[PDB]
């Protein structure tokens, strides 16, 4: 039989001591017939009075079907039961699978209901059918196998099932299982008839300890649907999308849209959703209807396109290696796709966190080789090798100077535009004859020039961006700078190419028109 | 044997910390060291009820083909209760002339442990993209890594080394964790084969790298740039250098530098120092010859280390309690920049451990991602130390080296 799992309470805890609802003759009738298969069964054994516990029963009906159902509320004992260890809590990337000649998915019935229960916990699985007469009886039982609806049953069955399912692994390395909760995903490269008998082989060793699973003509047949992909044994996708020809979009239709635009773009290239994202801006209620702009729907427009013809990703083949290539998309935007073979992608996916309020492309770049680095780890074991568009002088360049430790693994460079670029160089040393500002919302240069200007509305931090603003612009192609601000030295020292702040912006138009440009910073008083 | 009970401190649960993804190489090295830690009955598989959790790594051995399980117990040492007198840090150990660092790791496999703890101490063997469930053990026995483990073996280790200790009390000999610490003043020479000897002196009871010169050891003070000539760009860089400076050494005056500074000048402008200038500067830079007055180390406080990137594979760092109150600084030069960052937070942390006795909380100049995915290909230490992941300002680098 299979090994029993030790269950304990929460630690200064009793059993449940719950109410039974009063039922209805007729529910009672049914619970009556229930519980007397039951307990012919094993399943469930009537108990003394001796036990004081008890959680409430109640009974329904098959959804569109006319038979009686028993629920058993488990809340109370479920708040008293003891943490297990996950179940499986994370799941496989389709991208990470190896191809199979074929695939069967082994539905377990009474999954549960065959795995036997602690005997020292059985007593707080106590409930009672009550009885039609007053005096009369008021049936008590106690579960000997795992309820359903209880804290513990998917963890202590996955357990269970992981070992019955060992033996057939070692005298079958030839075949792979997968256990989804109920389901059994068993693949192999076997001819198809060798196959075939395998899986009953299967059935019969899960036989030997109460599984019962469909037979052949009862077994669901490929593709699979599996939370939110389409499977194949040989091809996988994400179950179709289909966009809307609608004419009236409300703001809850367009976070439905790039929602699943979103999904989207693991295997589909090129999706874009910056247009419809913007018709969130400001928006008043969920059933706000916003119209759309002409470029939110040439975007909608050429989805709709890359969308009608479905794209496939290929399984993993671990004689080969991992090529990830990334692409800049727009301003702050990156696609990458990872492949073993060219264009037959594995995986493809979008970049698009800004980590700060500046950065520059070499910074994001970077960020993004490690996303798909950690999710490559993860998907497949192993970090692929990258082909960017950006040369290495580029990259020494700027790491080499950069204050924070970091690391890009092995990369290839590979030209196609947009190529990263830093696009300007602060200088090192102070320039010999260039005017020199001094900066304190004004400035005062060597040569006796100055503006004291005038600004409202503006924060202490961006008056200070403000005054270096004014010296760029009324200055020659080689300035020297000289600033108390060590926050406007700290955001331009970092040398941000893009920026949440449109002043930061600004400031960034004029380095890059500059030669030579040499900030320095000195105290305050 | 018998068992020592070990508890957690009053109140307190077990750990559940999230194993942080392994590449297929790791995990198939932690395959198989479990596999054959689990025959000889050091570890055993677990059920679904234990819901605890400690990350493991797995590390290479340095000038060894072998890899070495690294278990990250830093949730449970913290919660592992104080224990209960012949350990307390021995302050010669800093200026010997010689130091050999062993891993003594294995002997604690032969005590067991007790019965009740062993389930804080589960773990897992991650499987790649959750193609299955994951292995799950607890330890039988002391693991490496514990803070109980050198406790608990306490008694067995100071008899074992009794005889050492009085038929060469030359050499000082300090255990933290899984090292044991060999310090002598012999010729570099006459150590290797005293550390030899110990080597059998411990197989003859059933135990089986790194060499240290703390005697050469030395601060890295706060420089001033010396130079021909001064131009008014030197002069601010002096002053903001010095001002910043002063708030750890008061009697730094700027007045006169500031002086020079006067007038809106350009910043290539030569700057003949004046007579006061001068004297000024020298005062300064005689004040910053020597670590500032009174620091003392507190041991019922944390010791923080910062490192800072400055270039071509160069790196500062300074440790303290408090800040300004620096009790060490120092310089680290080399490759990438991980790899640099790891072997300066090995080295600074061995430091400390030989000079307090005591491991540092680091602030590391990285994104945890990176950390996080590198550290390990590089690391070669038994201990992991305490980290958290900043910011630097610029500012501060330009202070130091
Ligand atoms: C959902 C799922 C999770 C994990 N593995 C698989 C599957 N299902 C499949 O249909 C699948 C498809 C292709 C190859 N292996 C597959 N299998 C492997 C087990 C044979
Ligand atoms: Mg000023």
């Amino acid at each position: 039989p299979i090994e029993t799992v030790p269950v304990k309470l929460k630690p200064g805890m009793d059993g449940p001591k719950v109410k039974q609802w009063p039922l209805t003759e007729e529910k009672i009738k049914a619970l009556v017939e229930i519980c007397t298969e039951m307990e012919k069964e094993g399943k469930i054994s009537k108990i003394g009075p001796e036990n004081p516990y008890n959680t409430p029963v109640f009974a329904i009906k098959k959804k569109d079907s006319t038979k009686w159902r028993k629920l058993v509320d488990f809340r109370e004992l479920n708040k008293r039961t003891q943490d297990f260890w996950e179940v499986q809590l994370g799941i496989p990337h389709p991208a990470g699978l190896k191809k199979k000649k074929s695939v069967t998915v082994l539905d377990v019935g009474d999954a549960y209901f065959s795995v036997p229960l602690d005997e020292d916990f059985r007593k707080y699985t106590a409930f009672t059918i009550p009885s039609i007469n007053n005096e009369t009886p008021g049936i008590r039982y106690q579960y000997n196998v795992l309820p359903q609806g209880w804290k513990g049953s998917p963890a202590i069955f996955q357990s269970s099932m992981t070992k019955i399912l060992e033996p057939f692994r070692k005298q079958n390395p030839d075949i792979v299982i997968y256990q989804y909760m109920d389901d059994l995903y068993v693949g192999s490269d076997l001819e198809i008839g060798q196959h075939r008998t395998k899986i009953e082989e299967l059935r019969q060793h899960l036989l030997r300890w109460g599984l019962t699973t469909p037979d052949k003509k009862h077994q669901k047949e490929p593709p699979f649907l599996w939370m939110g992909y389409e499977l194949h044994p040989d091809k996988w996708t994400v179950q179709p999308i289909v966009l809307p020809e609608k004419d009236s979009w409300t703001v809850n239709d367009i976070q439905k849209l790039v929602g699943k635009l979103n999904w989207a773009s693991q295997i589909y290239p090129g999706i874009k959703v910056r247009q419809l994202c913007k018709l969130l801006r400001g928006t008043k209620a969920l059933t706000e209807v916003i119209p759309l702009t002409e470029e939110a729907e040439l975007e909608l427009a050429e989805n709709r396109e890359i969308l009608k013809e479905p794209v496939h990703g290929v399984y993993y083949d671990p004689s080969k290696d991992l090529i990830a290539e990334i692409q800049k998309q727009g301003q702050g935007q990156w696609t990458y796709q990872i492949y073993q073979e060219p264009f037959k992608n594995l995986k493809t996916g979008k970049y698009a966190r800004m980590r700060g309020a500046h950065t520059n492309d070499v910074k994001q770049l970077t960020e993004a080789v490690q996303k798909i680095t950690t999710e490559s780890i993860v998907i497949w074991g192993k970090t692929p090798k990258f082909k960017l568009p950006i040369q290495k002088e580029t990259w020494e360049t700027w790491w080499t100077e950069y204050w924070q430790a970091t690391w890009i693994p092995e990369w290839e460079f590979v030209n196609t535009p947009p190529l990263v670029k830093l696009w300007y160089q602060l200088e090192k040393e102070p320039i010999v004859g260039a005017e020199t500002f001094y900066v304190d919302a004004g400035y005062v240069t060597n040569r006796g020039r100055q503006k004291v200007v005038t600004l409202t509305d503006t924060t202490n931090q961006k008056t200070e961006l403000q005054a270096i603003y004014l010296a760029l612009q009324d200055s020659g192609l080689e300035v020297n700078i000289v600033t108390d601000s060590q926050y406007a030295l700290g955001i331009i020292q970092a040398q941000p190419d893009q920026s949440e702040s449109e002043l930061v912006n600004q400031i960034i138009e004029q380095l890059i028109k500059k030669e030579k440009v040499y900030l320095a910073w000195v105290p305050a008083h | 044997i018998e068992t020592v009970p070990v508890k957690l401190k009053p109140g307190m649960d077990g750990p559940k910390v999230k194993q942080w993804p392994l590449t297929e190489e790791k995990i198939k090295a932690l395959v198989e060291i479990c596999t054959e830690m689990e025959k000889e009955g050091k570890i055993s598989k677990i059920g679904p009820e234990n819901p605890y959790n400690t990350p493991v790594f797995a590390i290479k051995k340095k000038d060894s083909t072998k890899w070495r399980k690294l278990v990250d117990f830093r949730e449970l040492n913290k919660r592992t209760q104080d224990f209960w007198l012949g350990i307390p840090h021995p302050a010669g150990l800093k200026k010997k002339k010689s130091v050999t660092v062993l891993d003594v790791g294995d002997a604690y496999f032969s005590v067991p442990l007790d019965e009740d703890f062993r389930k804080y101490t589960a773990f897992t063997i991650p499987s790649i993209n959750n193609e299955t469930p994951g292995i799950r053990y607890q330890y039988n026995v002391l693991p490496q890594g514990w803070k109980g483990s050198p406790a608990i073996f306490q008694s067995s280790m100071t008899k074992i080394l009794e005889p050492f200790r009085k038929q060469n009390p030359d050499i000082v000999i300090y255990q933290y964790m899984d090292d044991l610490y060999v310090g002598s003043d012999l010729e570099i020479g006459q150590h290797r084969t005293k550390i030899e000897e110990l080597r059998q002196h411990l197989l003859r009871w059933g135990l089986t790298g790194y060499e240290l010169h703390p005697d050469k050891w030395t601060v890295q003070p706060i420089v001033l740039p010396e130079k021909d000539s001064w131009t008014v760009n030197d002069i601010q860089k002096l002053v903001g250098k010095l001002n910043w400076a002063s708030q750890i050494y008061p009697g730094i005056k700027v007045r006169q530098l500031c002086k020079l500074l006067r007038g809106t000048k350009a910043l290539t402008e030569v700057i003949p120092l004046t007579e006061e200038a001068e004297l000024e500067l020298a005062e300064n830079r005689e004040i910053l010859k020597e670590p500032v007055h009174g620091v003392y180390y507190d041991p019922s406080k944390d010791l923080i280390a910062e490192i800072q990137k400055q270039g071509q594979g160069q790196w500062t760092y300074q440790i303290y309690q408090e800040p300004f109150k620096n009790l060490k600084t120092g310089k680290y030069a080399r490759t990438n920049d991980v790899k640099q960052l790891t072997e300066a937070v090995q080295k600074i942390t061995t430091e400390s451990i030989v000079i307090w006795g005591k491991t540092p909380k680091f602030k590391l100049p990285i994104q945890k991602e990176t950390w996080e995915t590198w550290w390990t290909e590089y690391w070669q230490a038994t201990w992991i130390p305490e980290w958290e992941f900043v910011n630097t300002p610029p500012l501060v680098k330009l202070w130091y080296q």
